[PDB]
Parts: structure tokens; C-alpha cells; sequence
């Protein structure tokens, strides 16, 4: 059916290798990055974390009953805010950094008020109606937030009114993480059926979906363009899609990783991927060449989380561990 | 003769096993310790083992002395301080196996009030009455020596002086710690025995070791403290002095084995 | 620190350290479970009766101890994309209905399937597992009407009570690779309600002394 | 779903390849990650 046609169009479509390409570029040189600050304020495993805007502040939360956060500049902590529920397995920070987004096993991320007139974060909102685990609710703007959950359906909520603006489906496996464009209209969404799809919250509906994964895609990110992203599977292998080529570009496997992906984020530039692995080692890969440029083994049981702050001066990952590492 | 041939090899078997156990042993302690939510059980090992450390320190300067056919070419003070070392760590290694066994037995017997009232505070007061009096008691060694050879050829006052102390030495140092050990393990084991709902593998290793701890501590530090109360039947400093070390030696070297090896590591 | 911004600063911080103790401290104290079952045994019915959106929180103290269970019943996804999460609870009680080996949902051998999952879960190699055999009043009545080779082709017995609660538990106790490393703790539901209140405690209790002498060095 | 995703605007890949090098190359002196950033100035240190 149309099945065909489409793979035909992308087999023509394809007619250069990006190794073939890129090769002509000098391979980027071996990069050693230190723990310049340690938190170590957790008392639980952490599931998740995030970066302000103004780089300098970064939340993050675990099973201990709390999430916090960190003054990354002085590493001293300015809020720590209780969870009504142990499992969390996302947190968020608003752009304008005065909401602050956190959801787990229960059917509900909620948003909690940061700045408050009488200076005491207060529990501001409660979004309920997922069939399913939370995997990675973002804060797409002040006033709309993006939910994702475990029954393969994705939610765009409107904070003051509280329900489903729009609804998105279509996924077969349970969905895992989600990552929003930098113009703020255009996200993607992998799930469990080893496959990621395009949904835009102007229409509601998907775009164009990509495959070729073996295994769950649990980590998803965005070029810095907007014109590409990159995905990361359990079967060690890390794959760049391309919007206007639908199709992969690149794959970063090496026979000595087994382990799988548990977050992926990309440099400033886009010339790093940072890959996070379950070996407690961090990779970065060359986002052109997919040659190994240096690894992190700071940790201790497994790399849970990672992300790059907005100007790309440094990047914070956070372990199974109740440890908090940032490098460069 | 032959008892100082023996010596040589006994204090060379002792020497060669004791400090690799204590350094292994060393790092994961300090680790467990830095690690949160420290529990009494750690601070009681760390300070066992740096009583045994403190005391395979001191070996090379008594296997010096002892090599040459027991003859003593080391100054007066220094020999005192290293047998005043010596004998302090031993005091301090018995006091926290004796602080050990209350702490097992209070696991078993009452494990539901043992974890939720744990705290590290209970774990260093215990250990700090160790420290005290194995240093406050242990003064009489200064004394002696400075009073008016190398604890031999006693005279008149020196045997006068260290004979009636040595009884209270045995007896609020080391007698009162071992009925407090032996009644602990004794509770234990019965314990162990009839309990509602254990692996019976388990249960056998844990008696098993129970025994064998228990042991250990009547047969290593027994007979040094008999014979204090064997020198003062017999009014006359024992000749059977080395040996008892030599005998009380074991433990500082078989206790990380012991406490660590425990089916841990193969 | 000099400057009284930065002075106000620290002090929330060591405020916020202070309060992060206090709450952590107990943490040790609580006492944590897992429910799980299969299929209608997902529900705690016998569980959840003791009166003293997903996960599901139990409260209850017993003995001065504090024992809350976390119970999975709307949480129909992949179970290995969130097991990980409940990692160092202190039990985890699992419920198979004996009275579910003759009607077909059949769906006592998937009882087993899901039994022999979490107990070889990777996650799972040290905590202990509580096996529950209810409903033991309906099995007495379907014993005598239906047999018990339907689901157990290998049978080699009769049907008496002693030899047919035993025959399932046998089965149910060797699905545990891990011998030497977990306990599985069998029992059988009374009407009487302090009786199941007595064996989680008990439970409990062994895998506190365990916990207890793995740190003394008698593991 | 499979009607819209075939009726799409597939650009070359050579194209897509070129202005991601573009991309790469033209913000690559402003990523403290790839060029070793100074001590000083620093606000990690
Ligand atoms: C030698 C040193 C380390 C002793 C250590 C003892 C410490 C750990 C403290 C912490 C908790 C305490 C227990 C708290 C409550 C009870 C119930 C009571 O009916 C008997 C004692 C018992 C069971 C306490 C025994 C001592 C104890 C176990
Ligand atoms: C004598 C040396 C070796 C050890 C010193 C501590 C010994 C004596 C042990 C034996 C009895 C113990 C106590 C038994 C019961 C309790 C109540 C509990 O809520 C806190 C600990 C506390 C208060 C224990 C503290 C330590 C303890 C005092
Ligand atoms: C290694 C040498 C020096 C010490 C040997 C003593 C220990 C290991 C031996 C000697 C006596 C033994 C026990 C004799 C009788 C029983 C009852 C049974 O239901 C379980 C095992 C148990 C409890 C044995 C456990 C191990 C045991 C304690
Ligand atoms: C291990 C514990 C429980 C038991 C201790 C008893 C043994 C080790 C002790 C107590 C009595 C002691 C003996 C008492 C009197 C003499 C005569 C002397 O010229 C040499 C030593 C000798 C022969 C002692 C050797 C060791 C000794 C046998
Ligand atoms: C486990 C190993 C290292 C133990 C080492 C200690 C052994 C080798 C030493 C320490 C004490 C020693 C004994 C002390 C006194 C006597 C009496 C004498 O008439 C014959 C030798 C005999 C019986 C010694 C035999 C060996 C001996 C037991």
C-alpha cells in the first residue's frame, strides 16, 4: 500500500551517506570534563532534572518525598517543595522559571507555584485524566503545558482551565519521552513500539512518524536547528533523524556498549550528543563523524538523567545514585 | 632455644596476614561510615579495626627484641611505650568485641525496637568507654618503670606494685567484658535456635558463627588474663607471659577475616 | 558569604539541608510493601480490609511500626518500564486465588508466569517475597466437583486437602532461582483477621533481622 | 494516517546533510563545550 510507496520515496530520497559527506571535516579531538560542582542534598534515587532558562538553577527529583532546587553557581539549595507522592519519574522548569512541573507513577504531573507572594511555594495546579504513568510532562509555554503518559497518548493542557486541549494518538507502545522545537509549534514523541512520530499542538494531529529502532525509545532531544533530532533506544544504539528527509542519518553503536540509553541531550552547537547510559557512563558522541569524543564516569550505578544548560557552559547529570554531578 | 625459634615464625605468620585483612578492610569501613545513615555496627568495626592495625604496628618493634635470643638492645622507654601500646590496643580490641555482642544480641532478640531507635550517637559513647579505659587504665605501665629490662627481673616494689593491680586489671577490664560476651552469645544462640520463620541455612550459619566467635574470645585473651591471677597465687612474675601475647596476637590478625569474609567474598 | 544576601542564602540552605535530615531520618524507620497479583488478585481484597488513579497507598501500624503498601491495579503498561522504581522495599506480597486453576480466563499457570517474573526480576534478587494462598474456603468446594489435573497434567496424588495445598505451594516455592538469596514466605488466609496481620509482621520481622546481621558481618 | 505521511515534501539528503554542517560550523565558536573555555570568567570555575 502506501507502505511501500513511502519507502521508495525515502530510498530515492537518499542517495549520499552523511559519513560520505562529513568526512572531508577534521574528526573533533579527545575532551576531558570535570565535576566542577557535587549535590548531594538527595537521600533517594533521582528520575529526572531540569535547566532554567537563566542556566543557573536546576530541579531535580527522587523518591525521598521532595524535589529541589539547586543553585548550580553556588550549589547552595533554594527550595525543596514535597511531593504528595513518592514515584516521581519527571520534573520540569517553566521558561519563565516561575512554574515548576513534576508527575510519576500516578496519573498526574502537577505545577507548583515558585514565586508566591508570601514567599512559600504553594501546589498551584492538578491535571488529572492519563490512563497512565507519567513519562515527561514539559512546560511548552507560561500558559499550555505537554503531558505524556504511558498509555501511548499524548495531552496538551491548558493550566488556568485545567483539562485536555488537545489530545494526540496514534502510538502503539507506550510512550517515553518528548521534546519541544525551539519555535515553540513542533514536538516529537517516541514510544515503546520502537518508533518516534511528529505532532505539531497548532492542528493536533501527527505529521510524519520514523522508525528502524529494535528495541523502546526512551530518550528523546532536538537539534539546536530544529530540523533534526536524535533518538536513544536499549539497544545501545543512538539514531539522527532528519524532519525534511524522513529517514536516519546517523547511527552511534559500538560493540563495547550493551547497555541501553536513558537520556540523550545535544551541545549548544549541536556538535556533541550527550548519551546517557546504564553502566554509569555518559558518551559523547560526534554528532557528524559518531566517533567516540569522550566519556564520563563520574557516577556510580547508572547514568539517570543528564541535560546542557541554555548557553552550553556546562552539563549536569544526575545518577541512580543520590548524586548530582556538572561538568565543564 | 626453641621458645624463641617459635617465636620468630609465630610473630612472621601473624605478621604477614594481619595488615593486607585491615587495609581491605580499612577502605570499606570508612566508606560505610561516609555513607548515610551510619548504624553502630560501623563505628564499632572501624575502631576493631584500628585497635588491630595500632597493634600490627607495634609488632616489628617487639619481633626486633625478641629475635636475638631475647635480648633487649632498644632503650628502657621506648620498650615501655611500646609494651604500654601494645597492651592497650589488646584492652581495647577485647572491650569492643565485648561491645559487639550486646549490639548482635539486641538485633535478634528486639530487632523491631533495634530499627526504629538506631542512631550513631549510641555507637560512639560505647566506643569512646573502650578508648577510656584502655588509656586511663593502662597508666601503671608508666609508672613501674619509672618507679624509683623490659618487664623482667622485677624486684622487690616492682613485684609488690604490679601484682595487686593485675587482679584489678582482669577483673574490671577483661571479666566483666567476657561474662557480658559469653551471656550475649549464649541469648543469642537460643534465639536463633527457636525462632517463627527462618532459613535454616541461614540459622545454622549464624549459630555456627556465633560459636566460633565465641571461641575465639574465650581461647585468645583466656589465658593472658589467667595469668595475672596465676602470677599472684604464685607471688612470682609467670614465665608464661610470651606465649599468652603470642596467643592474644591471633585476633588482631583474624578479625577482618573474620568480620569480612564471613561468605562475602570467596 | 560576606554579604548579607549571600548570609541569607546559606541559612536557607543549611535550613533546607536541616529539614531534608529530619525528613530522611524516618525514612528508615518506614516500613515499605508491594502488592502484586494477577489478573482479579490484582486487588488486595484481603489486604485492603484491615480498617486500623494508579498507585494505591496503604496506611497501618502494627507493633509501633509503621507499614505502608503500594498497590498497582490501573497501571496496565509495560511493567518493566517502571519495576525499577520500587527498588529496596522491604516485602513484596503476591496473591494467587486457589480457586482459579479450573475456570479459563487457565489463568493460574498465568499466575505463575507473572510470579516467576517478578521473583527472577533483576530488581528483585534481594527482597523477599510474601506468597498468600486465598480464598482457600472456595477451593474445598471445587475440589470435590472438578479434579485437580485440569490444571496440573502431572499430578500424582489425590485430592486430599493436605496433599493438594501442598502440590501448589511446591511449585510456587521452587519458581525462585535464587535460593540462597530469597526467602519465600508461604501462608494460607484465615477467616480470623488478626491471623494475617500476625504473619506480615512476622515476615517483616525476619527481613529486619536479616537486615540487621547483614551489617554485624553474620550474612 | 499513512495518506498525509506519504503526501509530504521529502528534500534531498545531500541538502539536509549541507545545511546541518552549515549549522554545525557556524555556531561552532560560540560552544564553550568544543573550544576549551578559559578559567577565568568562568561562573563554574
Ligand atoms: C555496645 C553499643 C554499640 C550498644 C548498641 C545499642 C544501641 C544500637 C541501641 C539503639 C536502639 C536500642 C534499643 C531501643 C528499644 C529497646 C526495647 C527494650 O525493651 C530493650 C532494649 C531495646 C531493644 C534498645 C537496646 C539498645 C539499643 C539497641
Ligand atoms: C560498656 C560498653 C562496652 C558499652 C557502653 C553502652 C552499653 C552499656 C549499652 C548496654 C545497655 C544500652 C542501652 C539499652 C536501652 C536504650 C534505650 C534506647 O532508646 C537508646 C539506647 C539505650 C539507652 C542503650 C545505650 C547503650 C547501652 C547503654
Ligand atoms: C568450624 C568449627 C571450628 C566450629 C564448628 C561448630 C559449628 C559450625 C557447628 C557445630 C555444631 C553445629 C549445629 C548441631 C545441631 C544443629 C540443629 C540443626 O537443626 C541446624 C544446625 C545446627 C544448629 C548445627 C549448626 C553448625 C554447628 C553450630
Ligand atoms: C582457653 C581458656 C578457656 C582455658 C585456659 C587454661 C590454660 C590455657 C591455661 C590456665 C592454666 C595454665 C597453666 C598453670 C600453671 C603452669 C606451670 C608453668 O610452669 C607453665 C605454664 C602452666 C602449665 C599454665 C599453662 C596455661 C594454662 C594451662
Ligand atoms: C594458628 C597458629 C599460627 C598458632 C601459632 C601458636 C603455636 C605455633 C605456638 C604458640 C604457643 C606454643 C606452645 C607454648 C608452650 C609449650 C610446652 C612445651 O613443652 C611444648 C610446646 C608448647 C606446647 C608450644 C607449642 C606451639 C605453640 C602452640
Amino acid at each position: 500500500q502506501l507502505k511501500n510507496q513511502i519507502r521508495d520515496a525515502r530510498k530515492a530520497c537518499a542517495d549520499a551517506t552523511l559519513s560520505q559527506i562529513t568526512n572531508n571535516i577534521d574528526p573533533v579531538g579527545r575532551i576531558q570534563m570535570r565535576t566542577r560542582r557535587t549535590l548531594r542534598g538527595h537521600l533517594a534515587k533521582i528520575y529526572a532534572m531540569h535547566w532554567g532558562t537563566d542556566s543557573r538553577l536546576l530541579v531535580s527529583a527522587s523518591q525521598d518525598g521532595k524535589l529541589i532546587i539547586w543553585d548550580s553557581y553556588t550549589t547552595n539549595k533554594v527550595h525543596a517543595i514535597p511531593l504528595r507522592s513518592s514515584w516521581v519519574m519527571t520534573c520540569a522548569y517553566a521558561p519563565s522559571g516561575n512554574y515548576v512541573a513534576c508527575g510519576g507513577l500516578d496519573n498526574i504531573c502537577s505545577i507548583y507555584n515558585l514565586k508566591t507572594r508570601e514567599g512559600n511555594v504553594r501546589v498551584s495546579r492538578e491535571l488529572a485524566g492519563h490512563t497512565g504513568y507519567l513519562s515527561c510532562c514539559r512546560f511548552l509555554d507560561d500558559n499550555q503545558i505537554v503531558t505524556s503518559s504511558g498509555d501511548t497518548t499524548c495531552a496538551l493542557w491548558d493550566i488556568e482551565t485545567g483539562q485536555q486541549t488537545t489530545t494526540f494518538t496514534g502510538h502503539t507502545g507506550d510512550v517515553m519521552s518528548l521534546s519541544l522545537a525551539p519555535d515553540t509549534r513542533l514536538f516529537v514523541s517516541g514510544a515503546c513500539d520502537a518508533s518516534a512520530k511528529l505532532w505539531d499542538v497548532r492542528e493536533g494531529m501527527c505529521r510524519q512518524t520514523f522508525t528502524g529502532h529494535e528495541s523502546d525509545i526512551n530518550a528523546i532531544c532536538f537539534f539546536p536547528n530544529g530540523n533534526a533530532f536524535a533518538t536513544g533506544s536499549d539497544d545501545a544504539t543512538c539514531r539522527l533523524f532528519d524532519l525534511r528527509a524522513d529517514q536516519e542519518l546517523m547511527t552511534y553503536s559500538h560493540d563495547n556498549i550493551i547497555c541501553g540509553i536513558t537520556s540523550v541531550s545535544f551541545s549548544k552547537s549541536g556538535r556533541l550528543l550527550l548519551a546517557g547510559y546504564d553502566d554509569f557512563n555518559c558518551n559523547v558522541w560526534d554528532a557528524l563523524k559518531a566517533d567516540r569524543a569522550g566519556v564520563l564516569a563520574g557516577h556510580d550505578n547508572r547514568v539517570s538523567c543528564l541535560g546542557v544548560t541554555d548557553d552550553g557552559m556546562a552539563v549536569a547529570t544526575g545518577s541512580w545514585d543520590s548524586f548530582l554531578k556538572i561538568w565543564n | 632455644d626453641w621458645k624463641s625459634s617459635l617465636i620468630l615464625m609465630a610473630y612472621i605468620i601473624i605478621f604477614l596476614t594481619g595488615l593486607p585483612a585491615n587495609l581491605l578492610a580499612l577502605r570499606a569501613f570508612v566508606g560505610r561510615i561516609r555513607q548515610p545513615q551510619p548504624a553502630p555496627v560501623h563505628i564499632l568495626l572501624l575502631s576493631l579495626t584500628l585497635a588491630d592495625l595500632l597493634l600490627l604496628l607495634l609488632l616489628p618493634f617487639k619481633i626486633i627484641e625478641a629475635a636475638s635470643n631475647f635480648r633487649w638492645y632498644l632503650p628502657k622507654v621506648v620498650c615501655a611505650l611500646t609494651s604500654f601500646g601494645f597492651y592497650s590496643s589488646i584492652y581495647c580490641s577485647t572491650w569492643l568485641l565485648a561491645g559487639i555482642s550486646i549490639e548482635r544480641y539486641l538485633g535478634v532478640a528486639f530487632p523491631v525496637q533495634y530499627k526504629l531507635s538506631r542512631r550513631p550517637l549510641y555507637g560512639v559513647i560505647a566506643a569512646l568507654v573502650a578508648w577510656v579505659m584502655s588509656f586511663g587504665h593502662c597508666t601503671i605501665v608508666i609508672i613501674v618503670q619509672y618507679l624509683n629490662t623490659c618487664y623482667e627481673n622485677f624486684t622487690d616494689n616492682q613485684l609488690d606494685v604490679v601484682l595487686p593491680v593485675r587482679l584489678e586489671l582482669c577483673l574490671v577490664l577483661f571479666f566483666i567484658p567476657m561474662a557480658v560476651t559469653i551471656f550475649c552469645y549464649w541469648r543469642f544462640v537460643w534465639i536463633m535456635l527457636s525462632q517463627p520463620l527462618v532459613g535454616a541455612q541461614r540459622r545454622r550459619r549464624a549459630v555456627g558463627l556465633a560459636v566460633v566467635t565465641l571461641l575465639n574470645f574465650l581461647v585468645c585473651f583466656g589465658p593472658y588474663n589467667v595469668s595475672h591471677l596465676v602470677g599472684y597465687h604464685q607471688r612470682k612474675s609467670p614465665w608464661w607471659r610470651s606465649i599468652a601475647v603470642v596467643f592474644s596476637s591471633l585476633n588482631a590478625s583474624l578479625d577482618p577475616l573474620l568480620f569480612y569474609f564471613s561468605s562475602s567474598v570467596v | 558569604t560576606l554579604s548579607a544576601e549571600d548570609k541569607a542564602a546559606v541559612e536557607r540552605s543549611k535550613m533546607i539541608d536541616r529539614n531534608l535530615r529530619e525528613d530522611g531520618e524516618k525514612a528508615a524507620r518506614e516500613v515499605k510493601l508491594l502488592l502484586l497479583g494477577a489478573g482479579e488478585s490484582g486487588k488486595c481484597t484481603i489486604v485492603k480490609q484491615m480498617k486500623i488513579t494508579g498507585i494505591v497507598e496503604t496506611h497501618f501500624t502494627f507493633k509501633d511500626l509503621h507499614f505502608k503498601m503500594f498497590d498497582v491495579t490501573a497501571q496496565r503498561s509495560e511493567r518493566k518500564k517502571w519495576i525499577h522504581c520500587f527498588e529496596g522495599v522491604t516485602a513484596i506480597i503476591f496473591c494467587v486465588a486457589l480457586s482459579d486453576y479450573d475456570l479459563v480466563l487457565n489463568r493460574m499457570h498465568a499466575s505463575m508466569k507473572l510470579f516467576d517474573s517478578i521473583c527472577n526480576n533483576k530488581w528483585f534478587t534481594d527482597t523477599s517475597i510474601i506468597l498468600f494462598l486465598n480464598k482457600k474456603d472456595l477451593f474445598e468446594e471445587k475440589i470435590k466437583k472438578s479434579p485437580l489435573t485440569i490444571c496440573y497434567p502431572e499430578y500424582a496424588g489425590s485430592n486430599t486437602y493436605e496433599e493438594a495445598a501442598a502440590y501448589i505451594q511446591c511449585q510456587f516455592e521452587d519458581l525462585n532461582k535464587r535460593k540462597d538469596t530469597k526467602e519465600i514466605y508461604t501462608h494460607f488466609t484465615c477467616s480470623t483477621d488478626t491471623k494475617n496481620v500476625q504473619f506480615v509482621f512476622d515476615a517483616v520481622t525476619d527481613v529486619i533481622i536479616k537486615n540487621n546481621l547483614k551489617d554485624c558481618g553474620l550474612f | 494516517q499513512l495518506k498525509m505521511e506519504a503526501n509530504i515534501d521529502r528534500i534531498k539528503v545531500s541538502k539536509a546533510a549541507a545545511d546541518l554542517m552549515a549549522y554545525c560550523e557556524a555556531h561552532a565558536k560560540e560552544d564553550p563545550l568544543l573550544t576549551p573555555v578559559p578559567a577565568s570568567e568562568n561562573p563554574f570555575r
